[PDB]
């Protein structure tokens, strides 16, 4: 419609949630595989989470449009971000805990009795209770959400310019946005970017850990992960 | 809050800006360019000029802090090291020259300086920085990209990614009393690691930020989506200290006598 | 990358 | 962690 229609961005969101079903099967009925560890069980959701994110990705404007090469380096610079972003927004509902794509629910010690405190502790006070305080809704994830995606630092694309200039046309979308919805609050928009540095520094040590994690192995994990995983 | 109140908030944190940061950019960019007859920079490119800008304070007075014998790429090492400690110094003045800054926690206090030094070094290293190289001590040298992208084992690339983020970031074209306000805003981030009192924090950031958006909107008219494209780059300064950290686990690791700067290992200790 | 390329293109 | 020389420059500020 007009470049980077705010509608289409929540709509990608909608389009490729959770929203019923979903959130049953891995945390009250029956459930497949039966593993009994947990960084397992979110390394499998990151996995199924990867075929969606691709889903999202064509339905935000533009994305598709771009060269075929361009969008593959795209959403493998900005993958795990995208994702951290999604499951982060999702778990406001739940006090101190996370909500998978699988229908799990994480919990705090749980994450601790895995060597994954802090980091998971960073993710509840650096991402979740801030979307939660300041009631991010789903229409400013979306569009923090293709900020990030639209990154024209990624290493090795074709044009970078109009990937920024996609970049742009959000920041101008959003900030519209924000002050039609938000006009009660001026500075909301400056708020909504300035969760995208806790998003980034949290999402490098996320890869820090993944890679601390396929050097050792031990019952290693899910394909295109792994395809993920083999570093920009 | 109002306009003359954002104004004067500008005008207020350039001046101690001005007074607590000895090269500032306009300074720094008047030698890059050719303005001001008195000295060019002394340029440093290999290992003998190197020598002789070092060596050049062995006829000047006895300062130093680490006098070779000690391989080049460590002594380079230990320099950029030394000028953090006196950027971080200069950066802690300012500080307390930020409304209502040091009526907060102490605690909070140096939390902010904690993880926002090392991201104002960055920024303001951009300051002193073409796509060749970078002023050193106060603007009597000038090191080529060249010189010490060729450092040998891991330090040939610790400089690298602060010059790639220097050519984006200057791509922006702001100036000191841009940069003024940005730096406080840097400081001001109710999202660091440990911070006991967030409210306070954001409350002073918040006016930060509007003060940034109108000196940028008057400063920059023509400029679209600056404030957006700003902020931005700190996300960029969050990735180029977690790597800049990690490269330092990597020397620690290669390196038998390491040794970091009392001060410095204060602030990277526990950090992101 | 096999996988994610596929899932681009159709 | 401590941070002690953080906190006197905070305090007293940086000497000659
Ligand atoms: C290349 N230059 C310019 C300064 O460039 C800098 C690069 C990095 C830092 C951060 C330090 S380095 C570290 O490991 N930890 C830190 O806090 C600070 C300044 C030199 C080199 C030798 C002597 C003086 N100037
Ligand atoms: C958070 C977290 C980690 C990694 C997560 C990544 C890279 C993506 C998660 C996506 C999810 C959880 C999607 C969904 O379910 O929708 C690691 C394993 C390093 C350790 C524990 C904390």
């Amino acid at each position: 419609n007009e470049d980077m229609p705010v509608e289409r961005i929540l709509e990608a969101e909608l389009a490729v949630e959770p929203k019923t079903e979903t959130y049953v099967e891995a945390n009250m009925g029956l459930n497949p595989s039966s593993p009994n560890d947990p960084v397992t069980n979110i390394c499998q959701a990151a996995d199924k989470q990867l075929f969606t994110l691709v889903e999202w990705a064509k339905r935000i404007p533009h994305f598709s449009e771009l060269p075929l090469d361009d969008q593959v380096i795209l959403l493998r610079a900005g993958w795990n971000e995208l994702l951290i972003a999604s499951f982060s927004h999702r778990s406001i509902a739940v006090k101190d805990g996370i909500l998978l794509a699988t229908g799990l629910h994480v919990h705090r010690n749980s994450a601790h009795s895995a060597g994954v405190g802090a980091i998971f502790d960073r993710v509840l006070t650096e991402l979740v209770s801030k979307m939660r305080d300041m009631q991010m809704d789903k229409t400013e994830l979306g569009c923090l959400r293709a900020i990030v995606l639209f990154n024209p630092d990624s290493k090795g694309l074709s044009n970078p310019a109009e990937v920024e200039a996609l970049r742009e046309k959000v920041y101008a979308s959003l900030e519209a946005y924000c002050k039609h919805k938000y006009p009660e609050q001026p500075g909301r928009f400056a708020k909504l970017l300035l969760r995208l540095p806790a998003l980034r520094s949290i999402g490098l040590k996320c890869l820090e850990h993944l890679f601390f994690f396929k050097l050792i192995g031990d019952t290693p994990i899910d394909t295109f992960l792994m395809e993920m995983l083999e570093a920009p | 809050p109002e306009s003359a109140d954002l104004r004067a908030l500008a005008k207020h944190l350039y001046d101690s800006y001005i007074k607590s940061f000895p090269l500032t950019k306009a300074k720094a960019r008047a030698i890059l360019t050719g303005k001001t007859t008195d000295k060019s920079p002394f340029v440093i490119y290999d290992m003998n000029s190197l020598m002789m800008g070092e060596d050049k304070i062995k006829f000047k007075h006895i300062t130093p802090l680490q006098e070779q014998s000690k391989e080049v790429a460590i002594r380079i090492f230990q320099g950029c090291q030394f000028r953090s400690v006196e950027a971080v110094q200069e950066i802690t003045e300012y500080a307390k020259s930020i409304p209502g800054f040091v009526n907060l926690d102490l605690n909070d206090q140096v939390t902010l300086l904690k993880y926002g030094v090392h991201e104002i070094i960055y920024t303001m290293l951009a300051s002193l920085m073409n796509k060749d190289g970078v002023l050193i001590s106060e603007g009597q040298g000038f090191m080529t990209r060249e010189f010490l992208k060729s450092l040998r084992k891991p330090f040939g690339d610790f400089m690298e990614p602060k010059f790639e983020f220097a050519v984006k970031f200057n791509a922006l074209e702001l100036d000191d009393s841009d940069l003024a306000i940005f730096i406080a805003v840097i400081i001001l981030s109710g999202d660091r690691p440990g911070l006991l009192n967030v409210k306070p924090i954001e409350d002073i950031q918040d006016n930060l930020l509007q003060a940034l958006e109108l000196q940028l909107k008057l400063n920059h008219p023509e400029s679209s989506q600056l404030f957006a494209k700003l902020l931005q780059k700190m996300t960029d300064l969050r990735q180029i200290v977690t790597e800049h950290v990690q490269l330092l686990q990597v020397i620690k690791k290669t390196e038998t006598d390491m040794s970091l700067h009392p001060l410095l290992q204060e602030i990277y200790k526990d950090l992101y | 990358h096999k996988i994610l390329h596929r899932l681009l293109q159709e």
